């Protein structure tokens, strides 16, 4: 799995499970924090 | 030497020929000698201004002419100080300016002349001349009488920092209930 | 060893014999460094000292106020004590206490940290000075035999009394009245009266 | 009131917006029955919409002439007027989280510019490494200062390309 | 090398060698690889711990002695009010400018302490006390007219303990400060009644029921 897993070490698989959880993190974040227009503490 | 400050310890070495000396230096302020030729000086001065400022505020208090804390108070509240029932009209300005021109002279001529000279002079400031003759314990004398004076003043600041009652008031009230008048007695002291 | 059959000194314990009480009792070695176990046997005789005045005075008192010798000033109890007027209030009180306890542990920590250095007055006189703890306070001579068995007494007798004072507060704490009032209530049954039947010791019980 | 503008508590028009949204939503929800999933739905979005606007007026938002609200870009005027959320601090926050983001990609670059293959790790990724790298850059700001103040973070430029002018 | 870690088994990253007092080999981030980095990350690690300790100190003794019926002290966080409501109060611009200004002038003397260890110690410095800056070798230990009764300086291992004692007291005051701070921001109420409530019911009052902590949102 070696090689498997190198494929998946390659750069277009890599960046795009990278924006996939970040985006997935930050549509939950606005799911349980909508509507934060502004960082209010 | 003559004591050691605790009974058994270890001793500075350079606390052995000076007049009145304990070993008293735990800090080791005085390590370098230039550090404690000048401490030397500025423990002489301070010990003869204390001596000074004590008999001062004794004299103010037991001749009855009033109290050390209230010798500038009336200095503002319209004007007109009090020596001795004496009118004397000087101002808070001119009563400064005269002290701080005084005070510029005296301490530019006197701090200007060897080490020896500066702490230790003769001429005019020993006119009986009994500084010759064993001035070792006399130093030792003027020394320690120096200790008790500053010891003096600085109790008679946090006595009226703390009661705020006149030094010999408080020795009279202290000497009259010992057991209520003491500085254990008021909140400032002891806490618990 | 002695603490414990089948068990063994924990190394420090054993090539030093000449310590009070050197059971082999250091489960947890709080004093392997020499010099922190020179200071905690210094902590040793002060405490155990401190406790056995301290536990003596509980148990005169509190003799006196259950049989009743002294007046009002026997008559309260030893955690009551401050009720009473005295000669000298509170603050005063307090602070002489500072100033002569300042000036005695002052000598005794001057002494610690050299020993023999301090032995000597202002005045002139001189005593004879022993070991580092021991300072050779000894009017009437029993230290002339058998040191190391009266010493082994001192420190029993010491443990025992430190293990005293520590019972005398957690049954303050826990049950009221007097320790001798507290004995007596546990001798009454005794099965139903001691430490398991407070309410306050096991938690687990009465909730 | 920073510039002329009022706080959207207390502005009209920021409730005649809410009200007006709020009207549409109901305008939409008269059209189906009551506990279908579209009117569970837009009750759903009614319910945000009335939070998001009760939650900029609590914040203490600026409106304008009308119900928006405004945001200050100036430290001390968004300081001493409680504002510094609407700028500063998410400056703040973007600083350091960029910071965080191209501290790991610049650390990774200097890791695996000393390997055997610098061409193969910047297409195959060391995932081990890189997410060590990470972890590590959210000390970002501390590590940088400390790089610059060594003089390691730039570099000579007797040992930089130029052109021949 | 052998000494005790943060990670029975994670071996100690190679610029943490086990002079420093408290080097438990702690450096997941690896913020301190550079030597001098290192040096003036232990000095501020000195000071936070120093400051803390301090300040915690103050916190739970006076808060302790207010549950006892002693001197009766108000809450940590609200004394700063307590105080400026007073009717010889110093303004607060005021009083933080003096406190500013005297700082700046005594550590900008450590700040240069701790670029040449020997920096304050030349002759004609101070007026004869320029003596008591000489420092013992190492930035955040000065000694001299600190450290009065001498403790530590005759074994040098002793002094080592010390450091020890020292640092991991600090770490654990700068610790319980963090916690303070996060248990007033979330519960209007102080540590020891934290603590108190706590040992009411752990199960039920602890940081997953202050409503703070956790986020109402997700639950
Ligand atoms: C050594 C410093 C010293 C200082 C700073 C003062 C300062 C003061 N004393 Mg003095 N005293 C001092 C020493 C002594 N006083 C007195 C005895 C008194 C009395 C009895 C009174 C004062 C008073 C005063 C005040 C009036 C101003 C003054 O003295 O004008 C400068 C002095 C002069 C112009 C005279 C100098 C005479 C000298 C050249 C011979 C003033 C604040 C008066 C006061 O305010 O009482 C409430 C007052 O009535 N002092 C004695 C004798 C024990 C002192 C030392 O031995
Ligand atoms: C650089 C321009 C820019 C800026 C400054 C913003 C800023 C903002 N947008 Mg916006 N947006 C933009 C471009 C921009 N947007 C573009 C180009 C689009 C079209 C795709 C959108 C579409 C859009 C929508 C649909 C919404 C926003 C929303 C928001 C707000 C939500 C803040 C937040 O997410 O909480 C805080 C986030 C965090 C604390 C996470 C930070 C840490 C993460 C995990 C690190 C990520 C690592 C990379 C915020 C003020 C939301 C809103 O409600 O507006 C008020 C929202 O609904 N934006
Ligand atoms: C070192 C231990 C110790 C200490 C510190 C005290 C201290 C005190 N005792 Mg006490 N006493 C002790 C041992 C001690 N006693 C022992 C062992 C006995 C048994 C013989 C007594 C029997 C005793 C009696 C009978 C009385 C005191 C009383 C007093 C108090 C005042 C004494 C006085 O002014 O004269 C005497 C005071 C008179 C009014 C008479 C005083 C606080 C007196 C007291 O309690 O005050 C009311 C009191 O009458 N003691
Ligand atoms: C129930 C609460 C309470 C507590 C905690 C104390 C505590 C103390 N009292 Mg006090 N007192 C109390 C109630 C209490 N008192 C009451 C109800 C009365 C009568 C109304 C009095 C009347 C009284 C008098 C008249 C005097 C005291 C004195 C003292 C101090 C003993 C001197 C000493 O420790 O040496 C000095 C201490 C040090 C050198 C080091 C500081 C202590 C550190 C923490 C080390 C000690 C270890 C510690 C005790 C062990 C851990 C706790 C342990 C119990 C588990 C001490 C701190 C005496 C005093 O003020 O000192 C002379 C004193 O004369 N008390
Ligand atoms: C990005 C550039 C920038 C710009 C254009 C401004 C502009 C302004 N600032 Mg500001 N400021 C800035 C950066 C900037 N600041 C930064 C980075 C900080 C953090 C150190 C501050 C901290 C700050 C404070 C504390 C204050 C201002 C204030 C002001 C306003 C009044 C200035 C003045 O009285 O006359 C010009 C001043 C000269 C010295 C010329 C003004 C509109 C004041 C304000 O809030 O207005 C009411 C105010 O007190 N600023
Ligand atoms: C982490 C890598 C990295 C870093 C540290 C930098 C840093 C910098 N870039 Mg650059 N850049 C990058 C990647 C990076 N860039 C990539 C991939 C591209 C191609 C799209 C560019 C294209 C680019 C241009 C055209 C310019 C810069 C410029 C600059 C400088 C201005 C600040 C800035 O943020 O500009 C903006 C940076 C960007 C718009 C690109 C950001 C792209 C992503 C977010 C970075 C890559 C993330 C990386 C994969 C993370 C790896 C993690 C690791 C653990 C594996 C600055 C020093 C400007 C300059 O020269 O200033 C003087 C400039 O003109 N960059
Ligand atoms: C660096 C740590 C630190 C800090 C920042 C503070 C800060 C504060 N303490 Mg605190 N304290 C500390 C440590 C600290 N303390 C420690 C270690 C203890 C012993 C455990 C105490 C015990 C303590 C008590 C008992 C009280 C305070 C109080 C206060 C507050 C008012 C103090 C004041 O009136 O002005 C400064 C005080 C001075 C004496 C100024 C010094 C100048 C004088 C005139 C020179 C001396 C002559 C203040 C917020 C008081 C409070 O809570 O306010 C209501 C109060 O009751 N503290
Ligand atoms: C810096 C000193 C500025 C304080 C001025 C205090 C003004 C009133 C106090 C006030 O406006 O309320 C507190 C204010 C922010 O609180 P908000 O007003 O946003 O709180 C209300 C909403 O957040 C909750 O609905 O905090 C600040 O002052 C700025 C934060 C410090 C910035 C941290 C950055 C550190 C670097
Ligand atoms: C040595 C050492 C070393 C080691 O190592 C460490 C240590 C410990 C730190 C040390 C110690 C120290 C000390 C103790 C110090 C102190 C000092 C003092 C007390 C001073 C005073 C000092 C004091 C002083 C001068 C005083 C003075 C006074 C005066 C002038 C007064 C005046 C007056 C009078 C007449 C009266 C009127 O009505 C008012 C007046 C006008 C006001
Ligand atoms: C050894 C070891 C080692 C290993 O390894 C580990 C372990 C296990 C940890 C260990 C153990 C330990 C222990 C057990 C300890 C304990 C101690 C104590 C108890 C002390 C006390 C101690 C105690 C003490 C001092 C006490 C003292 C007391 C006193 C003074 C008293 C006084 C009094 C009186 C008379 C009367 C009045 O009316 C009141 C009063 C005022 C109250
Ligand atoms: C080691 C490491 C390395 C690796 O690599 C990475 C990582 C993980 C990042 C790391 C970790 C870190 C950490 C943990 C940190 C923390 C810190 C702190 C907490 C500080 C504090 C610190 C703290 C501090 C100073 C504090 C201080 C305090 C004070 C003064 C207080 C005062 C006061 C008082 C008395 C009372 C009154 O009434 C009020 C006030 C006025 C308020
Ligand atoms: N050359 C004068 C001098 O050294 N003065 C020092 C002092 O003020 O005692």
């Amino acid at each position: 799995m070696k090689d498997f897993t190198t494929y998946l070490s390659t750069a277009p698989v890599l960046t795009l499970l990278s924006v996939t959880v970040v985006a997935g993190l930050l549509i939950e974040i606005n799911r349980f924090f909508p509507d934060a227009l502004i960082a209010a503490f | 030497k003559a004591g050691n400050w605790l009974p058994g310890s270890e001793t500075p070495a350079y606390l052995e020929n000076l007049p009145a000396s304990y070993g008293f230096d735990p800090l080791g302020l005085a390590a370098e000698p230039a550090s404690l030729a000048r401490f030397r000086e500025s423990e002489v001065f301070h010990g003869r201004w204390a001596m000074l400022g004590a008999a001062g505020v004794l004299g103010v208090e037991v001749l009855g002419y009033g109290n050390w804390y209230d010798a500038p108070l009336p200095l503002v509240q319209g004007g007109q100080a009090t020596y001795f029932g004496a009118s004397v009209p000087f101002d808070l300005g001119t009563l400064a300016a005269i002290e701080f021109a005084a005070m510029a002279g005296a301490e530019s001529f006197r701090g200007a002349a060897e080490p020896e000279k500066r702490v230790y002079p003769g001429g005019a400031f020993d006119p009986m001349g009994m500084s010759k003759g064993n001035s070792k314990e006399l130093k030792t004398k003027e020394i320690k009488n120096g200790r008790l004076a500053m010891l003096a003043c600085l109790g008679f600041a946090a006595q009226h920092a703390a009661t705020g009652a006149s030094p010999l008031e408080a020795l009279a009230s202290h000497l009259a209930n010992p057991m209520a008048v003491n500085f254990a007695t008021n909140g400032v002291s002891l806490p618990l | 060893a002695g603490w414990d059959l089948s068990a063994e000194v924990p190394a420090h314990l054993a090539g030093r014999k000449d310590l009070a009480g050197n059971y082999g009792f250091d489960p947890l070695n709080l004093g392997k460094n020499p010099e922190a176990l020179k200071w905690y046997q210094q902590a040793e005789l002060q405490n155990g000292r401190w406790a056995m005045l301290g536990v003596a005075g509980i148990l005169v008192q509190e003799l006196l106020h259950s049989t009743g010798l002294g007046g009002k000033a026997a008559d309260v109890y030893w955690f009551d004590a401050g009720n009473n007027t005295f000669w000298a209030p509170k603050e005063t009180l307090i602070a002489i206490s500072f100033l002569m306890f300042n000036w005695a542990e002052l000598n005794r920590m001057q002494d610690y940290i050299k020993p023999g250095s301090n032995v000597t007055d202002p005045f002139g006189n001189k005593i004879k000075y022993v070991e580092l703890g021991y300072p050779g306070f000894d009017p009437l001579s029993f230290s002339k035999n058998n040191f190391d068995e009266w010493k082994l007494k001192e420190i029993k007798n010491a443990r025992l009394a430190m293990l005293a004072f520590l019972g005398i507060v957690a049954q303050h704490n826990a049950q009221p009245g007097s320790p001798l009032e507290q004995l007596g209530a546990h001798l009454a049954n005794p099965w139903k009266n001691h430490f398991i039947n407070n309410g306050v010791s096991p938690f687990l019980t009465d909730n | 009131d920073v510039a002329g503008l009022t706080p959207c508590s207390e502005s009209k028009a920021f409730a005649k917006r809410k009200k007006n949204e709020v009207k549409a939503l109901n305008k939409r929800l008269k059209n189906y029955e009551a506990d279908s999933a579209p009117a569970l739905a837009l009750k759903a979005t009614i319910a945000r919409t009335e939070a998001r606007f009760d939650k900029y007026a609590k914040q203490g938002l600026l409106c304008g002439t009308d119900g928006l609200p405004h945001l200050i870009a100036d430290p001390g005027l968004a300081l001493r007027y409680g504002h510094a959320g609407d700028v500063f601090i998410p400056t703040i926050g973007f600083i350091y989280f960029a910071g965080w983001l191209g501290y790991a990609g610049s650390k990774y670059l200097q890791a695996v510019a000393a390997t055997a293959k610098p061409i193969e790790k910047e297409i195959i990724i060391d995932v081990p490494l890189a997410w060590k790298l990470l972890w590590e850059g959210f000390g970002w700001p501390l590590r940088a200062f400390a790089e610059y103040k060594n003089g390691s973070l730039m570099e000579d430029d007797a040992k930089i390309t130029v052109s021949p002018r | 090398a052998t000494r005790p870690l943060w990670q029975p088994g994670v071996e100690a990253p190679k610029h943490l060698d086990g002079t420093m007092p408290g080097d438990f080999g702690f450096d997941p981030l690896n913020l301190g690889v550079n030597k001098e980095a290192l040096n003036w990350y232990r000095n501020a690690e000195l000071q936070n711990g120093r400051w803390a300790m301090l300040g915690v100190a103050g916190i739970v003794i006076p808060a302790e002695l207010t549950r006892v019926g002693v001197l009766n002290v108000p809450e940590w966080a609200e004394a700063g009010k307590v105080y400026a409501e007073s009717e010889n109060a110093i303004p607060f611009a005021s009083l933080l400018m003096v406190q500013l200004f005297l700082f700046n002038f005594v550590e900008i003397k450590r700040w240069e302490d701790i670029k040449k260890p020997g920096s304050q110690a030349e002759p004609g410095s101070f007026l004869g006390f320029e003596s008591g800056f000489k420092g013992t070798g190492i930035s955040g230990y000065p000694g001299g007219a600190f450290n009065p009764f001498g403790l530590g300086n005759s074994s040098k291992e002793a002094m080592d303990d010390l450091k020890w004692r020292e640092i991991r007291n600090g770490r654990l005051a700068m610790v319980a400060f963090l916690g303070f701070l996060s248990q007033h921001a979330a519960t209007g109420k102080g540590p020891l009644d934290n603590l108190a409530d706590h040992l009411a019911d752990p199960w039920g009052a602890n940081f997953c029921s202050n409503g703070v902590s956790i986020p109402s949102a997700l639950g």
